[PDB]
């Protein structure tokens, strides 16, 4: 029953949100050591005419 | 370090002005976060010593429990911001008006450095 | 379900404690003789003979078949020693000293 | 191309059909044990082919089809060898089997565990059928602990017994008394030649020194129930007389004589080994017929028949003629 | 998780070592040179102390 | 890598607002998510790690620890479904936000890029694991050996912080990646030396070493199946892996430190091998082959050569899977037998016949028997220590020939004979102790297919 | 339960140090140790001073 | 087959001899070998093309990487970070490559001794002296490292060996 | 099992520092609570420290 479930089924989700949380928090985490993002001496490469960023 | 006898400090000021030109913390920092989860942990803690309802007894208190850490949380985490700011200030400053004390270094390279080599056998 | 007192103990100096001792372990008071009292701890467990447990009647109705074992008895200190799957100390034909010298 | 390898092959892997199968519904029936013979009678008609091209032409061949891992500069494979060793015993071997299964049909229709019993005797087979066409010396230790644990758990096949299990328990404490040379000529090997395969070995020792062959030899003195560790084999005699007939009478028995065997190119290059190893035999041979011209029960006479036929095929190892011991095998 | 784990992208480099080996052997077996070679960094780029004991 | 923290963070208030008659099912269902999720780490590179951020990064041989410490958690709570049926509903939420807690240290530890939190956490790891031994125990002797376990650790660990601190002091930081590029030459000094000892023992109490192991069997007899469990399988590994990251400052004291520890370990493997034959308890002989191994582990450690890391990395994931296995087959026995005995209880062959292959399959795991990663770990060691000297082979072989002893006697007394005749309440296995085994067993015979995964970054 | 008892949990505090048993203790717990110390620093102060020396013929030894 | 270079796997042209039947009894070989064909061969070779059919109606590449190179650990400053991270990940790939290279050479030797049968001792002295050559240089280079092995460590074997044999040249040159 | 294992190694680590610390804890807490003890070791600990620690 619709709306019967959830009180007893709503701690389901709670691993599934975290883990998408966590992985959220990775990618926000990454984005602040880009002080090198397309300046290592061996991965330097000239930007296609259509990228903004070598990698997010 | 004992900044105590700095020159210039206000006896008894939290917070100098000086201090005001440093970024703030944001709203959302982990600390903050963190002392958010502190206040619910003291309030579910009270709950469960009065012997209540842990999780939903009284939702004002557990509001007020959390607000007050994240009060505090944040005045404290400025404070915290500004005294790092300025020991690493008077390092710098230090380092600067004595350059004997702190000469530059003959810069080598490993072509010719003389390393012991220790084999594993 | 088993009190303190059925526990073992201290080696026995007085014959008093010795007969107690021997009577806890469900044995004769002159049939039971404790290990010395050397610096091991052994304490008053009896020194059964060394005799092994391969050796035992095969025809008799033990409670334990395989083992060749009574309900209750006093266990011998190497009983994992003699199981009848290790070493047994079964009489030979031919004697230990005279087995050593033909083999040598 | 070349069904040699095909053929060769697929001896091996036909062999292995009735173990995938014993969950199957066909293990809960009787006909499991006649499943299993024809299995080993057909394994058999198929392997006699490579017999009769390596006749004709003298085939030779080795497969390295799976690589299982690299550590830096080693490389382990699944590599077998099909040499004129490997492809004549397999015959011999599968043969042998298909006549014992088909006596055990009889012998042990008594039993409720036959169908597990077949299958023991299957997955014997199958790990010395590993242990004879291994190319390196990972898998012939893989087929010589599996040959072993299937001696040990056929021996004990009645567990009430307290004599199988015993026997069992000896069994396997020689067997690791050997392969605690095994595993010293395994080390030094890889350690100086850089390699467990046999084609690197052979070329990187023109004179192989005395320590990997002393643990050639404990290793095969061990298996094969010499004289310092005889008694395991005539005490195996515990199992049921099907086990004794194939596994300890003529096949696993073996195992050690065959290593010796495969790595005779490094024994010729070397004189006191080839000593120690003639008179290991001679005094073995010597000892177990001693003790069977006395004996009262049939099957230790057979049993002490067999250390003494191993031991004059170790004093034909020591005189230099591999080949000879191999037919005499 | 198994199936997954068998397919994984080799980013060890394995493959990609075995063609740069595969190459650099070609190269060197066309035009004489000796293999692999004793000294890991040349010897020029190199400084050594003097000792002139 | 907080993909992987915030779950297991997540576990807890799912487990304390579930329903009373549902934690283990969410419990379950979810620590097998995680593990499927931390699976991802399997895939390394050759080249450094895998730097996730400034505080975690993963290695090839951190992932391996990872994936078993997040996969033993849903085999914890099977085995512990059973003893704890007649217990409230808090207690048991209390003791899964106990293991679930141990499982987060454990993960943070792990990686922990920095060697001071990588300490903080370690220490951590044992508040949990001293809880649920000397609560959830059964004997009275629980608390000696809580109190063995927390000193015996806390003595050794105590002078390791000092270490660090004077580590971070000097060389200037201790974070992991430029300890090992800034890494320079320790002279062969008194100083020198004490600090050796203290950056070593620490690790060398935890394995454990043999003279110092007195803790590990009151341990893991006196505390429960779970405990026992994490005790065998990860906690064990925490001194190994400890000392393969912080071995690369010492060098070239290690050359000539390592002597005294590899004698206790080369005499104590054959001792406790040795010790496991006259034996009247189970967990306690499976709790002596564990020594044995660790201390063959501590051999390949400090023998520092490619080939003893490989097989050390090797041989800890293994035995922490078999000794897991052999516990849990302990405890089922104990359960119905209800005395913990090895000769008590006898031919349970004839009745219960899928716990006796189970039984045969660990016990020839544990025999190292190839092509299991047992062996692999074993034989690689045994070829490392001998380039190291041709004269280990005899203690290596002793150890290996009374390994097998040890295990088929285990196995021989308690599963081959005739039946104890006075036992009538050995019912039929229930689906959860054979599903469990079966989890046990079977990572293992597939891992023998791909034994790059474990073999370390030196492969 | 007594034999388990016994042979387990009663030995300690029927221990006592007395010249047989701290001589065997002595024995049995140091003597392994430092032999198996003294052959081994001798095999390999002999194995370094013979790859100090040259002669050991090492080729081939690429694993280690 | 065109997948494996034949310069980097050489192989002997595999001169075979021909059938010359003394007698006219038929041998069970060719027999054997006509039905085994016609019954194996054929539906193997039939489902291999069907396959490969399959596979040519769907066609993508795969390219190999190219790096660059970087300053070695020779050139790096004593305390440059960057460029010591830099010369250390070069090292390792030229460690990993030196490794496959050797597994080259071994591979060869090891099929020149199964091919050529019992004159092994004669017919593959070329495969022994590069496999000798080329382990003699390996020893040289990463032998006797540790465990913790790094560029820097490399660098310095390499300085006391050329030390040791410069020291050695001039007393040989002064004597 | 017994004598190194059970007796020996038991001795030497844990069982010799609890007797220890039994020992000290045994002869550090057990004070009569008389004040004139207490003052007399206060005077012994003045004069110490003013004729030591100068
Ligand atoms: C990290 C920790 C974090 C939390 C810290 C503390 C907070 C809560 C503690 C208060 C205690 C409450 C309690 O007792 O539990 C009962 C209560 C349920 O039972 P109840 O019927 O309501 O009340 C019964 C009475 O309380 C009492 O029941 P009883 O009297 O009938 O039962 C008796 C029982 C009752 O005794 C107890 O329950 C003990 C209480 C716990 C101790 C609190 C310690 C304070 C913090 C220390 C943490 C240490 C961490 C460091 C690691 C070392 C570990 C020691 O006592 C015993 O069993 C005797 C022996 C005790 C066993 C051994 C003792 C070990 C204690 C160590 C605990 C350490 C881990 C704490 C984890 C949380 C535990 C609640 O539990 C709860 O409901 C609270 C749990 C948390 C609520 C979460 C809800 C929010 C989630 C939804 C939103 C999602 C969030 C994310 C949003 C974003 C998503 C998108
Ligand atoms: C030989 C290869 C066979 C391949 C065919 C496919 C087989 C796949 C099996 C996968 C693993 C088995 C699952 C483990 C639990 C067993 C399940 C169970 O409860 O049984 C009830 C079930 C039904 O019986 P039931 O009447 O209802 O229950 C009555 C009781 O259970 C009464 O039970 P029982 O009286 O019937 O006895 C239980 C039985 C079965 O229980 C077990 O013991 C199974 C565990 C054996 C492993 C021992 C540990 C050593 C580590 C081995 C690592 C290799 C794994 C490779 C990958 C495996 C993938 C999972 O124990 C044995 O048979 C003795 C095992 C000792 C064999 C020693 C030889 C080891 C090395 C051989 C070479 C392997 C690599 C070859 C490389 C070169 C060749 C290309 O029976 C079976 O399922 C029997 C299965 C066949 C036995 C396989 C044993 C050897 C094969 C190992 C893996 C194959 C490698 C790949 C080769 C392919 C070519
Ligand atoms: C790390 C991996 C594993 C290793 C760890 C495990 C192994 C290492 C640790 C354990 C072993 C270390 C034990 C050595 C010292 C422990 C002795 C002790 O605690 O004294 C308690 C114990 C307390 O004395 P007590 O209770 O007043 O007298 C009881 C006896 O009835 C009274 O005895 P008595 O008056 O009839 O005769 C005593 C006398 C007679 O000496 C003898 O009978 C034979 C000679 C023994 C020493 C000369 C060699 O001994 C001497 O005068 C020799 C002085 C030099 O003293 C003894 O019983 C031992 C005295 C004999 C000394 C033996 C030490 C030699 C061992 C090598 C060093
Ligand atoms: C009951 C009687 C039997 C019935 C069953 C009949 C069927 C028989 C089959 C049983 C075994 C037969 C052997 C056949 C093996 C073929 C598969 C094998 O070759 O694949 C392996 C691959 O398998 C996986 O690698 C092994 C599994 C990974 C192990 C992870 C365990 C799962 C996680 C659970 C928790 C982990 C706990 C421990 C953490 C460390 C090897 O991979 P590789 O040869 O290179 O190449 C793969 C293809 N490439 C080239 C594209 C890469
Ligand atoms: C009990 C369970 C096991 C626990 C762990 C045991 C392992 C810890 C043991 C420590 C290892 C050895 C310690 C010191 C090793 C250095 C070598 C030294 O012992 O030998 C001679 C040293 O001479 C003497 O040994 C001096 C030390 C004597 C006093 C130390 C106590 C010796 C016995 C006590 C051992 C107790 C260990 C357990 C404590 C509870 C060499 O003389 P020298 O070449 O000039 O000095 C070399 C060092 N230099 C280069 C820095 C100068
Ligand atoms: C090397 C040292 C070997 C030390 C062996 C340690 C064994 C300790 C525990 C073993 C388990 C005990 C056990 O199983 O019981 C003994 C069991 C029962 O005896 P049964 O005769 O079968 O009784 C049948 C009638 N009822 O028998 C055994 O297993 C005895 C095994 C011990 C063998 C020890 C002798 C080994 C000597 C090796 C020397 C030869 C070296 C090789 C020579 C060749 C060199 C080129
Ligand atoms: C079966 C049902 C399906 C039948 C149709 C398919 C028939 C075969 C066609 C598949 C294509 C061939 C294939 O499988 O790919 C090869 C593939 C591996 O890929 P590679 O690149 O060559 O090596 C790994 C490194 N990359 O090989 C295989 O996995 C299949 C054959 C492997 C052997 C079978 C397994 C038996 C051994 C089990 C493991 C035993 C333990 C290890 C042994 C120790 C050896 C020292
Ligand atoms: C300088 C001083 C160094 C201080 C080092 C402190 C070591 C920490 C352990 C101290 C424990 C001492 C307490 C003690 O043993 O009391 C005796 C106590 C009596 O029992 P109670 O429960 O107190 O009374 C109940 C009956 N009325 O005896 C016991 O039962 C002992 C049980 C726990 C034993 C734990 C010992 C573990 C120590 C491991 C070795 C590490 C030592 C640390 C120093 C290392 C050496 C450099
Ligand atoms: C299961 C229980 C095991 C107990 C293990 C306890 C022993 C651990 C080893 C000793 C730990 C203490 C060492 C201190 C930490 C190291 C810090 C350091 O390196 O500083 C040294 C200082 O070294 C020290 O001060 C060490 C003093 C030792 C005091 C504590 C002694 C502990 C017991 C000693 C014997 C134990 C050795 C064997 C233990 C075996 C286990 C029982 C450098 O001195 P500098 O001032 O920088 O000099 C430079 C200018 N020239």
């Amino acid at each position: 029953n619709v709306l019967q479930i959830v009180r007893d089924h709503w701690v389901h989700i709670l691993v599934p949100v975290g883990f998408v949380f966590g992985c959220y928090l990775d990618r926000r985490s990454d984005e602040k050591l880009t002080a090198f993002r397309n300046k290592s001496l061996l991965f330097k490469r000239e930007l296609r005419p259509n990228e903004e960023v070598t990698w997010k | 370090t004992m900044m105590s006898g700095r020159p210039g400090r206000v006896p008894l000021q939290f917070l100098p002005n000086e201090a005001r030109s440093l970024p703030p913390p944001k709203l959302t920092d982990p600390r903050l976060v963190y002392m958010g989860f502190l206040g619910y942990c003291s309030g579910l803690i009270d709950n469960a010593i009065r012997r209540r309802p842990v999780v939903s007894a009284g939702l004002h208190r557990q509001l007020l429990y959390v607000t007050s850490f994240v009060f505090f949380g944040y005045y404290l985490l400025k404070r915290q911001d500004y005294m790092y700011a300025l020991r690493d200030h008077d390092m710098f400053a230090y380092v600067k008006s004595h350059p004997e004390d702190f000469p530059e270094k003959d810069k080598k390279t490993y072509g010719e450095i003389l390393e012991e080599f220790h084999p594993v056998r | 379900h088993v009190t303190k007192d059925m526990f073992p103990g201290p080696y026995p100096k007085t014959p008093e404690e010795r007969a107690a001792a021997a009577k806890k372990y469900n044995m004769r008071v002159e049939d039971y003789e404790p290990y010395p009292d050397d610096g091991m701890g052994y304490g008053d467990y009896p020194k059964l003979p060394d005799r092994s447990q391969q050796e035992r009647d095969p025809w008799y109705d033990w409670d334990h078949p395989d083992l060749r074992l009574n309900w209750g008895e006093p266990i011998h200190w190497d009983l994992d020693m003699y199981i009848r799957n290790r070493v047994d100390t079964s009489p030979t034909p031919v004697s230990w000293n005279t087995m050593c010298k033909h083999l040598f | 191309m070349n069904p040699f390898a095909s053929l060769t092959l697929t001896t091996l892997t036909i062999l292995t059909i009735p173990i995938m199968m014993s969950n199957s519904n066909i293990y809960k029936t009787n006909l499991y044990p006649n499943y299993v013979k024809t299995t080993v009678s057909y394994a058999f008609t198929l392997s006699l082919v490579p017999l009769l091209m390596f006749m004709h032409t003298g085939q030779e061949m080795i497969i390295s089809n799976w690589h299982w891992m690299t550590l830096q500069t080693v490389e382990l494979s699944l590599s077998f060898k099909m040499d004129y060793f490997s492809v004549m015993f397999i015959p011999v071997a599968l043969f042998v089997t298909w006549s014992i299964m088909e006596f055990s049909m009889w012998y042990m229709h008594s039993d409720p565990f036959i169908n597990r019993f077949f299958k023991y005797l299957l997955l014997f087979l199958i790990t010395m059928m590993i242990l004879v066409t291994a190319n390196n010396l990972f898998q012939l230790f893989i087929g010589w602990e599996g040959v072993g644990i299937m001696s040990f758990l056929l021996i004990g096949w009645w567990h009430g017994r307290t004599d199988a299990n015993t026997a069992a328990l000896q069994a396997i404490l020689y067997n690791r008394i050997g392969d605690i040379g095994f595993v010293l000529s395994m080390a030094w090997f890889l350690t100086h030649s850089n390699a467990w395969d046999l084609q690197q070995i052979f070329m990187l020792n023109n004179e192989c020194p005395n320590m990997p062959l002393i643990g050639l030899l404990l290793a095969a003195a061990g298996k094969s129930a010499q004289f310092g560790l005889h008694p395991w084999l005539p005490s195996a005699m515990e199992g049921p007389t099907p086990v004794s007939a194939l596994l300890h009478s003529s096949t696993m028995v073996v195992a050690g004589v065959f290593l010796l065997i495969r790595f005779y190119p490094l024994m010729e290059t070397n004189k006191l080994v080839q000593t120690m190893t003639l008179c290991l035999g001679a005094i073995t041979t010597l000892f177990t017929a001693l003790c069977a011209i006395t004996q009262n029960d049939i099957k230790k006479i057979v049993a002490f028949s067999t250390s003494s036929q191993l031991g004059l095929m170790m004093v034909t190892i020591g005189i230099n003629q591999p080949h000879l011991a191999f037919l005499h095998i | 998780g198994s199936t997954f784990v068998a397919y994984l992208p080799d980013y060890r480099m394995q493959e990609w070592a075995r063609r740069e080996a595969e190459r650099l052997v070609k190269y060197r077996e066309a035009n004489g040179l000796p293999l692999m070679e004793s000294n890991c960094f040349d010897p020029n780029k190199i400084q050594l102390p003097e000792d002139e004991d | 890598m907080l993909k992987i923290i915030i779950p297991t963070t997540m576990l807890l208030p799912m487990t304390w607002m579930s329903k009373h008659n549902m934690i283990w099912i969410n419990a379950t269902v979810h620590s097998l998510l995680i593990s499927l999720i931390s699976l991802s780490l399997l895939n390394q590179l050759g080249e450094n790690s895998l730097n996730f951020s400034l505080t975690f990064f993963s290695d090839s041989l951190s992932a391996p620890l990872l994936v078993l410490t997040t996969w033993l958690l849903p085999l914890m709570l099977m085995a512990s479904q059973s003893h704890l049926s007649k217990e409230t509903t808090t207690r048991k939420k209390l003791y899964i936000t106990m293991l679930i807690l141990l499982q987060l240290f454990l993960i943070m530890t792990f990686t922990a890029t920095e060697l001071i939190l990588f300490y903080i956490l370690f220490e951590a790891t044992l508040v949990p694991t001293l809880i649920i031994i000397t609560r959830w125990g059964n004997q009275t002797e629980r608390l000696n050996a809580g109190l063995y376990f927390l000193f015996y650790t806390l003595a050794g660990s105590l002078p390791l912080l000092v270490a660090l601190v004077y580590i971070q002091n000097t060389t200037g930081s201790l974070n992991f990646l430029i300890i090992h590029y800034w890494s320079h030459p320790l002279s062969n000094s008194w100083s020198n030396i004490f600090m050796w000892l203290a950056c070593i023992m620490a690790f060398m109490v935890k394995m454990p070493l043999y003279g110092l192991h007195l803790w590990l069997p009151k341990a893991h007899v006196e505390a429960p199946i779970a405990g026992s469990m994490v005790l065998a399988a990860v906690l064990l590994k925490l001194g190994g892996y400890g000392m393969m990251r912080i071995t690369t400052i010492l060098n070239p004291l290690t050359n000539y430190m390592a002597y005294p520890f590899l004698m206790l370990s080369m005499w104590g493997m054959i001792m406790t091998s040795s010790i496991c034959l006259r034996q009247t308890d189970l967990k306690s002989l499976i709790a002596y082959s564990s020594v044995s191994h660790m201390a063959l582990v501590i051999v390949a450690i400090m023998i520092q050569t490619p080939w003893s890391f490989m097989g050390a990395t090797a041989l800890m994931i293994a035995h922490g899977l078999t000794s897991s296995m052999l516990f849990c087959l302990a405890n089922t026995n104990y359960e119905r037998v209800h005395s913990r005995t090895m000769i008590l209880a006898r031919g349970l062959q004839t009745l219960l016949p899928l716990m006796a292959t189970w039984w045969l399959v660990a016990s020839l795991t544990n025999l190292a028997l190839p092509p299991s990663i047992n062996l692999i770990g074993e034989l690689f060691i045994i070829t490392a220590s001998f380039s190291w000297s041709n004269i280990t082979i005899i203690l290596m072989g002793m150890n290996m020939m009374i390994t097998a002893l040890y295990s088929l006697y285990m196995l021989i007394t308690t599963q081959r004979g005739k039946y104890t005749h006075h036992i009538n309440n050995i019912k039929p296995s229930f689906t959860r102790e054979n599903a469990l085994m079966a989890l046990h067993i079977l990572p293992l015979l597939l891992l023998t297919l791909n034994p790059k995964m474990i073999l370390g970054p030196l492969y | 339960i007594r034999w388990t008892y016994a042979r387990s949990a009663n030995i300690y505090p029927n221990f006592r140090p007395t010249p047989k048993t701290s001589l065997l203790g002595a024995l049995f717990g140091i003597g392994p140790l430092f032999f198996w110390y003294y052959v081994f620093k001798t095999d390999r102060d002999k194995k370094e001073k013979l790859i100090q020396e040259g002669k050991l013929d090492q080729t081939f030894n690429i694993s280690y | 087959p065109d997948s494996w270079d034949k310069d980097v796997y050489p192989e002997p042209p595999r001169r075979t001899p021909a059938p010359a039947p003394q007698t006219s009894l038929p041998n069970p070989v060719t027999y054997l070998t006509k039905i085994f064909d016609l019954l194996v061969d054929r539906p193997v070779t039939l489902a291999r093309e069907f396959i490969e059919q399959q596979h040519a109606k769907n066609r993508y590449y795969y390219y190999h990487r190219e790096f660059r190179r970087v300053p070695d650990i020779t050139e790096c400053e004593e305390k440059d970070i960057l460029c010591m991270f830099e010369a250390e990940m070069q090292w390792r790939r030229d460690y990993k490559v030196d490794q496959e290279i050797v597994n080259i050479i071994q591979e060869r030797l090891k099929a020149c001794q199964q091919r050529e049968g019992e004159s092994y001792r004669q017919n593959c002295a070329k495969e022994l002296e590069q496999f000798t050559q080329v382990s003699k240089a390996f020893q040289d280079r990463y032998s006797d490292l540790g465990a913790h092995y790094s560029a820097r460590k490399c660098l310095a074997k390499q300085k006391q060996r050329m030390l040791a044999e410069r020291k050695a040249a001039k007393e040989a040159a002064a004597a | 099992s017994s004598l190194l294992d059970l007796i020996w190694l038991e001795t030497i680590l844990p069982k010799t520092t609890s007797f220890i610390q039994m020992k000290m804890s045994i002869m550090v807490s057990n004070q009569k609570g008389l004040i004139k003890l207490y003052f007399l070791s206060f005077l012994i600990t003045i004069m110490i420290s003013m004729t030591l620690f100068n």
